[PDB]
């Protein structure tokens, strides 16, 4: 049931910043790094954020990440039309012995 | 448990003091110590200067916290520093500040899961912000005294941190008073026996603890005090004393010597023996030995066989060798080993009687019961007055089993086996010449 | 030309077994850990398994597949495998093969002596598995 | 500059942490720190006692200055003492006193040509001679407090000098406050980069500085503070970690061991490499390494070849040998080297997961990213949480290239070449017997 | 007595500084230091807090005295602890308390016969019990100041004892002020010369003294200060400086080295020579050397022959060997030994002239008269400015008498004789092959 | 003349505690342990107290010893009829080089 | 069955000599020092001499007998001797042989390297010597 | 032009003390020892003072020397007739690499 | 009988060369540095040159003679030399040979490893040189 909790849907108009939250526990997010993924419809997920705040090569500045205590969030500034996709947070979980994913966030662009 | 016994071995010029009990530091416990700060006539000038002392110390510590923590690079304060880097995160200091409102101490679970025992040893916010700022103005002088008394600990804690580069050991009463440390011991997750042991020996706990300066953020001054965890208690310990064993041929220079190199403290630890070659690292409270396992070598249970049969094949006992037969003495737990060689005068004396024993050439041993001092030439040795039983184990000196002609004079870190096969090859060197002719 | 190409998609019977393949090209496959990730129809991503770098000593599975699925790698063939056993209707998903950066954030991979989760940077285009 | 990298070598059971930057103490700068002295109810009795404390400290320091200056005889404070003997000359203290009238600091050129930065940290003359003597008489108590505050530093400076025989290191805030030291750094003749480096690390500057008591003459109390000069900045540094490398034959005692002896810090210095075998002498601020060249060995640039090819003929890499295959671990900058031998249990653990790795027999390495502790038998090791990249360089363990029958077991300070020709002669020893028969 | 002379030996790359006088600690004198205790508005709250500080320190010391005394287990404080265990007996503290009524100091003979010099440095009973208890009530603030001043020493003495586990060295002015220590020196049973020597060097006396916390019973706080006894005075001393001596073949690596290992201080002591290999243990007051005989080796008068004929058969002079011809320098009492090997640049410089000497390959020596610094590659050495006479003794470097092919490269603690017969056996190894063919 | 001084006679009724004193010097009692002996009439002395306060095996609790500075004493509690004997203190003397005895104490039981 | 049995009692002439014997049984005689103690008629105990353990290196006498009496031991015969010379009327006493505990307070004897007075635990029944 | 400056002439009556000054720089006198020489007419200079205040063997006590900062002086006490001579100060100079002499002081005795 | 005897005095031509000699007797000449000092007619003393002890490694000249004059010593002949070249009218002076004490203040000479100015204790009686 999606060990990491993040909102199911989000919406935005162009130029806006949308903020996608992701809350975990001491054993997954409070202890380890958080990674973010973007999945356009019909495509494979794209690596978006690593080590809570780092852009991979070729990911625009308007994407930013942050982590606070046991929760994390992704800030999509300057929202563009193609950003309409599902966004997943993920992190290593020590209570288990594997990677855990968020529930996804269907982000609609108007 | 008590009842210290000591056996001297005539064969190896060594002694073993048995009967001690162990307290081995195997882990660390990190606690967070906090000071809350206020962010801001001749009566007023004293306040002016004392407030200048307060803020100068804050900026001094703020300069010190700039990506500092490390000492010795033995990675001893590694556990404490790990908590320190966590305290540098967004709301982690705020968790500590929340729990410590209107109290002196509190348990906090950081977002890493690590539960830390937290203490607030000084409240300068609720003093400066509630009695001192409420008044350039006028005042009565007994507020000057009161502000000086409270601000003193902050100044003295900044004193230590500046001269020790942010990490201090042992832990002073400025960093943590006996009252505060005893309270911390009472609540940290250890056995009732471990709490009793630490509380009766807080001075030793200070010796084996660290105080690490961490952070000044959001009007909290926090430093990490890294307390020892004694995970091995009440196991037998024994100390090995060693002295050179030489032959006593009359002519000077015609003698060969031998000395056991494995001196130090030994303690039982989970089927093996923990050895502490640096007696610096062990502290003795007259039947209890506190040692740090960082400087320890884990050895088999068979290493004790070097005290009963130094030639056993199960363990390769270590010796060094020489041909310098100088006279020297070692003071043990219950007496003195006297290595008297050549023409030297060696004596044991009672402070009321004078010389009551003159040692002959060789290695010998006397107890501390009726002896006060031992003289070996120009050196005067005083004996401990610990009480116990002293034993003399007769045996042939093993230096007499060696031929001086094949004996390796210079071996610094050799062993019984290494010396033997060194002798075998040198015997083979003569041999192949013994059948050519 | 970093490339992951998957193969092995198709329908199967519950209680049976089925394997998957993803062949790496354009990078040193041996030096990176690898992930298997599925996405059930209309559901979100679910992490399946991971394999450690070069030797696969450490190899971790999710409880949804623990005891039935197995991961393995052939460094000589530059190809990753997924041993799927005891398939059930709940396993019906599109399956993805992913490289774990294993340190390479644009510089070079690392060797930690155990598995560490650096993320999921290179993805296959996915293959479809249906249990019915 | 940052970006710490670390490479472990499977072949030599060693690791190198690269990416650090240097700050090497190559010279000393002497500065002169001065205190000017006044030569001379219950309100008055407090003044009486506090004045007794003042003059007792002066006579105490006067007794200490009687042809004293020396410590350690490493000739470290030799540069400072040279200024001290000059200050003992006719009008040399008067030059310092002249420039410091109505100021806190001044540059003085002694008659030797040596320009010294001089500071007046306390004025007891212009206090005792202008507010305290002007009144046995009557007074108001807030002069008692004011005299106690000013006289305290003189008393505390006398405190340190008496217990350290006139030379103290590190330099306390009593000898030189952060304000006074930062002012001294600002004006001493160094690069803008050197001033920036020292000012951000005053705590380290204190560690590598000396305070030398010099003289009390003509109503001036002067001591020399010997400040470090970092003439080598921003050059690459790297730390070498070493652990025993042994064979893993099943039978205990049938194994031979090997260990690199060149561990410590290395830093580039003008075409050669400066080596600091005593990690005591180096202080690390997480990418910057401050080291004293007094305890340094100047080595060729080719010494680094021991990390890439330990058998190169250009440099004779040093090792020691043994046949004791004990289990031990070393904590590096970014991880841990684990030498697991025999039946011992060696593991790496995460504080939340427990054991996530069990080591096999041999020498291995793990990074600090997802590991919190390492256990080797009865010893618990904590890893640093420094961030970087960890590399494992595959290679055949060089202990497998040696025949155990000819292998020199006991070599303490040998080298690759010395071990080889020691093996050659022992192979020749058997050989001349291999053709007689 | 003065007139320091220094001879450098070109043959052995060593120097000897003669002309010093000795002061050797051969015994200990135990004295007992006592503090008597009282058993029991904003004006009163300051008294409340200060009285809380008083009693908290008493209980802190009471917790510390619980069967504590020991440090280092070198048995250095053994003599003092022996007095401590005696003070724990029925009326022994009462004898000390009786003699010290209405006085500061007194001699007491314990029931063991041991006469101890006893001192009462602080009277809190006759203050608390006569001025402070006589008044919750009202007061005037200048009693608050007076109680703070008296109670401070007790607090500061408890400060030191807690962090040093009840034994402190060196002895601070808190434990014993100069006035109190000079009084103790005046009356302890020593020569008028010994009293003069100790009184002029109280700072050194502190360095070689111990303060041992003993007991709190019957309203007396007693600790034992263990003072040094210098039983050997005014005998000649000399310091030996040693540096590597290597051949200077042009090709790098083709050279063999040699270094004397007997460096340190030597002093005449009753027909033998006392040697202190750890220059840590000796303190130098520019012609007087204070050394502790605990860390001393008693050697024959013939050991000096290593400075005049290192090949004499009467003494087996010690050397170590190597084939690493690195460049290094040693700073002596009156100059500098410079070992310059290979391509390295070695110079001596005057602060006003620059380089006034460039050293060639080999071992050389310069005096401190007109030289300020010495540079050996990347290292900068400062010379002492002690005044004396410097001598250069010409002689063939003994490293040239050895054949590099038979020369033992790795010897760490060898000697002239041990190296010779090591060479003999290796010459025999080639020889028996030289007549088979 | 009995280097250690102790009273010549003592008397007691059953149930009483009698206390036998023994005074020495710094060189005998103040420096060394004190030992006590009991000699019933016509018998050899019996070892009674060692190291100033220790009962040998088979010596009843009612015998106790103590040492104070340069003097020592023996406390015969619960006095019984057969305790009527001579009691001697003894200690090693450093001024001499031998053991010194007390003068004896003829203890009568009523 | 710890036992000390003495023999050698009888009358003698002043200026003459006479020896005494006490044979130990039931314990390791070699490991304990031994005492000679006399009691003159109607007088108190007077310590005479002591012999050290196993070898008798240290052997101390009282001034009343110094220079005339001598103590010795035969460890093989488990028997202690008293060499009495130059007998006088003041030496007329009943003589006792006593074992010094030498550490054995119910556990085992010790070896201090010199004589130490541990007490006087095992006593002979005494023998009578008269000088007239 | 005589790097070390000293007065050209001096005069004195018997019994008087005459004082001859000699001023240098930091690089010659302030750094190094000062030496004094006496040259009777028609004779070679005689070594008079070394290390600023030391009489060579055979030089009377009435000659004394001293050095102050960067200047030095020679004190001819108890002036005698034969003291009439030229007096030169000299010292090592570090700015140069040689010895520098004073200008001389023709001392007349009346 | 410490003695310095000079020789080589006489007139010369500008631009020419001329040498001087001073032969030491009564002391160990090898162990002391030596000075050349002149005094122009009616002028004061002017230091000319110095030679180091035993080997003359260090040898310093004044700028008035730098590049033209040279100092040298023959320890076997116990004699000191002055190489004078390019003589000019300003060089016209009486020339003195002087021993530098080199430590001997009545005890013994020292060896500093470089030149040190200990003074000028033993003087020759001088020789006259005129350039015209």
């Amino acid at each position: 049931q999606a060990v990491l909790t993040q909102p199911p849907s989000a919406s935005g108009t162009p130029g806006q910043r949308v903020t996608i939250s992701c809350s975990g526990s001491s054993l997954n997010i409070g202890s380890n790094y958080v990674y973010w993924y973007q999945q356009l419809p019909g495509t494979a997920p794209k690596f978006l954020i690593y080590k809570n705040n780092q852009r991979p090569s070729g990911v625009p500045d308007r994407f930013s990440g942050s982590k606070s205590g046991t929760s994390a969030s992704l800030a999509i500034s300057g929202l563009r039309s193609e950003d309409e996709a599902d966004y997943y947070c993920a992190a290593w979980d020590d209570s288990l012995s594997g990677v855990v994913f968020g529930g996804g966030t269907k982000l609609t662009v108007l | 448990g008590q009842n210290i016994t000591e056996e001297f071995y005539q064969s190896t010029c060594s002694a073993v003091s048995k009967g001690y009990l162990s307290a081995l530091r195997t882990g660390w416990y990190t606690s967070v110590i906090t000071i809350e700060l206020s962010n801001i006539d001749a009566k007023v000038k004293l306040i002016k200067q004392e407030l200048d002392k307060y803020k100068n110390a804050v900026t001094e510590l703020q300069l010190l916290m700039q990506s500092t923590p490390a000492t010795g690079s033995g990675s001893a304060i590694a556990s404490g520093v790990a908590v320190c880097k966590v305290l540098h995160l967004e709301g982690e200091v705020n968790k500590i500040k929340s729990a410590l409102l209107s109290t002196n101490k509190a348990v906090v679970s950081l977002s890493n899961g690590v539960s830390v025992l937290t203490f607030k040893v000084l409240d300068l916010k609720n003093y400066i912000d509630k009695q001192l700022l409420p008044i350039c103005s006028i005042s009565n002088i007994e507020t000057v005294i009161e502000f000086q008394q409270k601000n003193n600990r902050l100044l003295e804690i900044t004193r230590e941190f500046s001269v020790n580069a942010g990490v201090t050991t042992p832990v002073s009463t400025y960093m943590l008073t006996n009252s505060e440390l005893l309270s911390l011991i009472n609540d940290m997750p250890i056995t009732n026996d471990q709490k009793k042991l630490m509380s009766n020996n807080v001075q030793i706990v200070r010796q084996q603890s660290y105080s690490i300066m961490c952070i000044i953020k959001e009007e909290v001054l926090a430093y990490v005090v890294q307390l020892p965890l004694y995970g091995v208690i009440d196991t037998p310990c024994w100390k090995l004393h060693t002295s050179p064993l030489c032959t006593t041929n009359t002519k000077e220079g015609s003698n060969i010597c031998l000395t056991r190199t494995d001196r130090g403290w030994y303690c039982d630890n989970a089927g093996s023996v923990s050895f502490f070659p640096q007696a610096e690292t062990c502290k003795v409270q007259s039947n209890r030995v506190f040692c740090d396992t960082m400087n320890s070598l884990t050895l088999p249970s068979e290493v004790n066989l070097c005290n009963v049969d130094i030639f056993n094949p199960k363990y390769d006992c270590k010796i060094m060798t020489s041909k310098t037969d100088v006279s020297s003495s070692v003071i043990t737990s219950l007496g003195a080993i006297v290595s008297c060689y050549g023409k030297t005068k060696c004596t044991a004396s009672n402070k009321n009687r004078g010389i009551i024993k003159t040692f002959s050439n060789g290695c010998d041993y006397v107890s501390n019961k009726g002896v006060d001092t031992v003289s070996v030439g120009n050196t005067l040795y005083y004996v401990n007055k610990q009480e116990g039983k002293s034993l003399y184990v007769k045996g042939e000196p093993i230096i007499n089993f060696y031929d001086p002609l094949v004996f390796p004079s210079d071996e610094f870190d050799a062993s019984i086996s290494q010396v033997n096969e060194k002798i075998n090859q040198s015997l083979a060197f003569i041999r192949k010449s013994d059948e050519l002719l | 030309q970093v490339q992951l190409v998957q193969s092995g998609g198709g329908v199967v019977q519950p209680g049976r077994s089925l394997r998957l393949s993803c062949a790496a090209s354009g990078f040193s496959f041996t030096n990176y850990g690898m992930h298997w990730v599925r996405q059930a129809p209309g559901k979100g991503l679910e992490w399946v398994a991971v394999i450690s770098y070069d030797d696969g000593s450490d190899k971790y599975y999710a409880d949804s597949v623990k005891g039935r699925f197995t991961i393995s790698r052939d460094n000589s063939k530059n190809t990753l495998y997924l041993q799927m056993n005891s398939l059930r209707a709940e396993d019906t998903a599109v399956y993805y093969c992913v490289r774990d950066p294993t340190g390479d954030y644009g510089d070079f991979p690392e060797q930690d002596g155990y598995y560490y989760y650096y993320g999921m940077d290179v993805w296959g285009q996915g293959t479809t598995v249906t249990v019915s």
